[PDB]
RNA sequence: GGGAGUAGCAGCAUAGCCGGGUGAGAAUCCCGGCCGCCGUAGGGGCCAGGGUUCCACGGCAAUGUUCGUCAGCCGUGGGUUAGUCGGUCCUAACCCGACCCGUAACUCGGCGUCGGGGAAAGGGAAACGGGUUUAUAUUCCCGUACCGCGGUGGUAGGUGCGGCAACGCAAGCCCGAGGGGUGACGCCUCGGGGUAGGCGGACCGGUCCACAAGGCCGGCUAAGCGUAUAAGCCCGGGGAGUGCCGUAAUGGCGAGAACCGGGUGAAAGCGCGAAUGGCCUCCCGUAAGGGGGGUUCCGCCGAUCCCUGGGGCCCGUGAAAAGCCCCUCGGGAACGAUCCACCGCGACCGUACCGAGAACCGACACUGGUGCCCCUGGGUGAGAAGCCUAAGGCGUGUCGGGGGAAACCCAGCCGAGGGAACUCGGCAAAUUGGCCCCGUAACUUCGGGAGAAGGGGUGCCUGCGGGUGUGUAACCCGCAGGUCGCAGUGACUAGGGGGGCCCGACUGUUUAGUAAAAACACAGGUCCCAGCUAGCCCGAAAGGGUUUGUACUGGGGCCGACGCCUGCCCAGUG
């Protein structure tokens, strides 16, 4: 193994190939989910991937549509409450 | 693979190209007075300076 | 010489150079082989051979496992390591409540059981007095469930 | 550099031959101090062929050696017959 | 527990001595059972690192003492800033 | 010991290597510095009146 | 002779320098020509350990939306309202000039000169005491048991330091000693200089005991002073 | 020169023999067979360092601890191909330059500001299989693909929808700013889902084997593209306490449980890639070249490799930035993509080989060290143990032939009868030894001592039962009877034990190369200085260390776990 591919940064894995080798292929580690602001919870709908996986895909897949998707919903519902009772005055 | 810089290659390039020895016509034309140079080298006994 | 010959024909046919057999009749034809092409064409008239793989047997094994399964070879001096290790302690545990979960669930859906009496046996299934499912039918049909 | 320094060399072995005959390839010995784009030109002009690719080298006696790549059309036997070789 | 007199220091064994080992079981035993939150009424309040308490039910975190989230000194002092 | 052992340590990165400036392998890497002409620390060259290195270079008498 | 780990100390090598890199920032309240009597206000929103403060800070936003590090109080909540200013409330966490604070009251984290940013009982578990506040003066009783006077324009905050009672439990092993020491470097282990040699201290010798007195003299010059240093007296009373 | 044709070319891995060849010449070079060593490394891969040692042809003056037709030696000619591997980019601990202050001065010393560097194992756009050469290949050829800039042409959109909801969607362009997330993180422990690898049974071909029964070999499928469920988290309905629901274990619930339905979401598997590929094998002349057949299934174990979730610990809190994604504002145009199809361009350097009981360091083809840095089939067995073995590699840990051919030495095996009479001293050797059951003292800081001690059992065969499980799959647990031996942990593996005294509480460290200890450290006990422009320290000065600090702190000394205790003198020196 040369010694950056032995670093454990790598998560190696054995393959077999049609003529019999028996190969090792290594692989980068994802990201973990994004969570929210407010309560640090994961958020639904907003895929893991690395930046290469994820510039292979379209706007719409990528975040939910509905306004603040950086929130849970249960604080989501909060803000716009908040801005609703607000505008009163 | 092995990773070295580009001027340390081409040093130890002219290094090889060095490290031969005297042609047969230069015996003959100085009648056997230059038979050795003071450059023959052999890599497992004397050392470079990289 | 013939260093090279065997070195390409080895990597060629993806064996080893020890696994290679050259006929010893033959070693001027094989000789006058500096390229790929020859050694090929060699190969296929059959003056380079791979050999086959000796192996191992596995035949004795076989019937000691047999006998075993049958229950012979193993006695008090046929063993090494300790019970905890040869039979484990948590392993035994765990199969033993999940068996004992799955029945009393399966005994529940079957109305036999209504919620009390699940509750009271999974709890002293938890506190651990039954070991067996045997124990715990006894239990069960001696007190007034079954 | 500037076409007609570049090429110093045209190399004749018999790996140099074995890839004429097979992929219409030419192997030349190169000023250190010029990149494949001048490479290019330099067979371009020097020689009034279309060129694919370029691939290089430098070597263990202080030499660039560049393997080039014509497009079908042309042949390298042509030229390597209009040389010496 | 299994033993008489050692609690969280059966696992020192028979070494460091009584006073350390009592001073270690009788602190370990305060701050592990479990406190009442100043927010919710409910005793889920563990410890989370030195000097911050945690309530594993209503999601308050405040700050406090080291093996306590109350000192001597702090109760007094939140008693007279209330009187005044 | 301190002697053969200690000595096969050696397969690290050197202390010294060569120089632009004067050509001798005197560069302290891990610093930048030559222990020989002072490249990397002056712009005048290293030079003493107890030392025979350059009157040796030009054959000079001491 | 040789030196003394006093005398190596002083000139600032990685064996004797603090791992700065390693901790949260400095802690200071704000400058105070932004501070003229407008009183901020701001939320906490963290609370945090600090491996170079013996204490726990806490991250505060205010409504400029810069953030600061303050030194927390004891019973602060994750989410509270801190005031600074002049006409603020009289509570815990919020932090006044000395003269409008009354007398009794718990007070932590005081200025020396208005101005200054916090240099007094910013240990963890300390206290302060005010006892009398004049035109041109406030006295003050620190948890050593000195009465200090301070300009009445100087700024404190209200309540105690956290972190307290770190002292009851005990070390009770050496590798436990060894982590300690190592978050910030001090010396660990400590020789003796009455088991070193001559050459390395005044103590020294063959036999291991001291033969002079062990009291210095305040005007005994350096690699001398070593022991008790201008000691009124000794022993145990 | 004598020593001397002597020592050494032994000890840690004791390896060669028959047949054939080449050649002037063969213990030691080549081919075949027999016999053998290694076998969690003497195998397979690759850093640093070395630098051509690599490959083929030709040679034998010298080198090689012997010979030598051999060679890491000598001669001649050759050999290292990148849009995707790595550098090149980001910052870390740290460093430099300019200004500034000091110095008689500087190539010296330093705080702050500014600017710049700093990792070939940290962060980080993108490629996989087959073949080709004497010597290169994720680099060349074939086949199948992917990134980043720029374009052409159409659509989505600007000027659109479905769901109560979670959410599902091709869902506008150029510029600037701001927020949010990811990058982005410790030690210990457990469960679940998967994979490499292995085992068994059937079958199709080949070979071994007096027939027979039987054993061994082969039965292959990459990146990429398209596809979904776990766990966790969420949405809606619903409306609970002498309670119910659940885990391996902690545990959960009017601050809204059970119970109904749903949504988001990994590693994998599957399908295409892909059968005139690759392997096994039967044929015609055997030279370029051809022909045919097979490429099948079920079941079990299962990681130290991959993914996901819980729990515990800290007077100890386990990096940052570049970059990437989303949202919102503010400003311009009226056009126009993060979707489909097509095209063009993608520089500079490394790239051979050993990688160590001969290629590095040690003056050596050195039993040392660097590197054991990363990986490892079957059996017995708790086991990466020791013993045997397959693969792969060696017979180059580079002097051989003889022999009752001795004395004596080095490393080993057994010794009647007595059992430490030996010796400063039971030094050396021997005894015991694995697993199950029974039974175990003084003393004690009640945790220990303790495997105390002391005792019995243990093979093969024929059978009977139990646990989990659908299991005449797999792994485990108890008992009777029969029989053989001097001996049943039969080899390998595998503690000798007890009773008193001194010193030190313990684990730890020490005189590299005559001392490992009763010496050092340690937890804990006590004393002294200091309220901060402090106390203590460096320095010629400027300036600095403790200090991103503030008496639950910083510094300076002595005793040294725990237990009971710590008496008199301030005349002397301080
Ligand atoms: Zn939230
Ligand atoms: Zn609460
Ligand atoms: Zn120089």
């Amino acid at each position: 193994m040369k010694p950056m591919y032995r670093s454990r940064s790598w998560r190696r894995k054995y393959v077999r190939t049609p003529g019999g080798r028996t190969v090792i292929h290594f692989e980068r580690r994802k990201p973990k989910v994004a969570h929210c602001a407010m309560c640090g919870r994961p958020l639904n709908g907003v895929p893991r991937g690395r930046p290469s996986e994820l510039r292979k895909l379209p706007k719409t897949k990528k975040r939910p549509e509905r306004p603040y998707p950086n929130l849970c919903p249960s604080c989501m519902r909060k803000v716009m409450k908040a801005q609703v009772r607000a505008s009163i005055t | 693979a092995r990773n070295k810089p580009f001027a340390k290659k081409l040093r130890l390039a002219k290094a090889a190209k060095q490290n031969r020895r005297v042609p047969v016509w230069v015996i003959v034309k100085t009648n056997r007075k230059v038979i050795t140079h003071p450059k023959r080298r052999h890599w497992r006994r004397t050392k470079l300076k990289e | 010489m013939l260093k090279t010959q065997r070195r390409i024909a080895a990597e060629l046919l993806k064996c080893g150079e020890n696994r290679i057999w050259i006929d010893p009749e033959r070693i001027e034809d094989v000789a006058a082989a500096i390229t790929r092409e020859d050694i090929k064409r060699l190969i296929h008239d059959g003056v380079i051979k791979k050999k086959p793989i000796k192996g191992q047997s596995r035949a004795r094994a076989r019937a000691f496992q047999e006998a075993r399964k049958k229950g012979r070879h193993r006695g008090p001096g046929s063993k090494k390591g300790k019970k905890t290790a040869r039979m484990g302690k948590k392993e035994v545990w765990m199969m033993t409540i999940r068996a004992l979960r799955k029945e009393l669930r399966k005994l529940k859906a079957e109305g036999k059981l209504d919620a009390h009496t699940y509750r009271r046996l999974y709890i002293r299934a938890k506190g651990g007095q039954f070991k067996n499912k045997r124990q715990l039918y006894m239990f069960m049909q001696e007190h007034g469930i079954l | 550099m500037d076409p007609y320094k570049v090429i110093i060399r045209p190399l004749v072995t018999e790996k140099a031959v074995s890839l004429i005959e097979r992929e219409n390839k030419l192997t030349f010995i190169v000023d250190r101090r010029a990149t494949k784009q001048d490479i290019k030109r330099a067979v371009e002009e020097m020689f009034n062929v279309k060129v694919a690719k370029v691939n290089t080298l430098v070597t263990m006696k202080g030499e660039k050696k560049a393997y080039v790549k014509l497009k079908p059309e042309y042949d390298a036997s042509e030229i390597a017959a209009r040389l010496g070789l | 527990g299994r033993t008489t007199k050692v609690g969280s220091a059966g696992r020192f064994g028979p070494r460091y001595g009584l006073k350390i080992r009592r001073r270690v079981a009788a602190v370990e035993a305060r701050m592990k059972q479990k406190h009442v939150c100043p927010v919710c009424g409910r005793k889920a309040v563990r410890r989370i690192s030195t000097g911050i308490w945690q309530c594993q039910k209503c999601g308050a975190t405040f700050a406090g003492g080291a093996y306590l989230p109350t000192t001597p000194a702090g109760k007094v002092a939140k008693r007279v800033t209330a009187s005044k | 010991g301190a002697g053969t052992a200690p000595k096969g340590k050696r397969n690290r990165t050197p202390t010294h290597i060569r120089c632009r400036r004067c050509g001798r392998r005197a560069f302290n890497v891990k610093k930048g510095y030559c222990a020989a002409c002072g490249f990397g620390r002056s712009r005048r060259m290293r030079k003493y009146s107890w030392s025979h290195k350059w009157r040796k270079k030009r054959n000079l008498s001491y | 002779g040789k030196s003394l780990i006093q005398q190596r100390r002083g000139k600032g090598t990685t064996t004797f320098r603090a791992p700065s890199h390693r901790y949260r920032g400095a802690v200071r309240y704000v400058p105070l020509n932004l501070v003229q009597e407008r009183t901020l206000r701001g939320v906490v929103e963290e609370i945090l350990h600090d491996p170079g403060r013996t204490a726990p800070v806490a991250r505060v936003k205010f409504e400029d939306g810069t953030k600061k590090l303050i030194i927390a109080p004891e019973g602060v909540l994750v989410g509270q309202e801190i005031y600074i200013g002049p006409e603020a409330p009289i509570a815990i966490g919020n932090t006044l000039p000395l003269a409008k604070i009354p007398e009794g009251t718990y007070v932590y984290d005081i200025e020396g000169v208005p101005g200054d940013g916090g240099k007094y009982v910013r240990a963890g578990g300390t206290y302060a005491l005010v006892v009398s506040r004049e035109k041109d003066k406030v006295i003050v009783q620190l948890p050593s048991g000195e009465l200090k006077a301070f300009n009445p324009m100087c700024r404190a905050t209200i309540g105690v330091v956290a972190g307290g009672g770190r002292l009851e439990k005990p070390i009770v092993k050496a590798g436990k000693a060894y982590y300690i020491a190592k978050a910030r470097n001090r010396f660990w282990p400590k020789p003796r200089g009455v088991k070193m040699n001559a050459v390395n201290h005044p103590h020294g010798g063959k036999e291991h005991h001291i033969g002079r007195p062990s009291t210095v003299s305040r005007r005994a010059p350096p690699g001398r002073k070593v022991g008790h240093i201008a000691a009124r007296r000794t022993g145990r009373r």
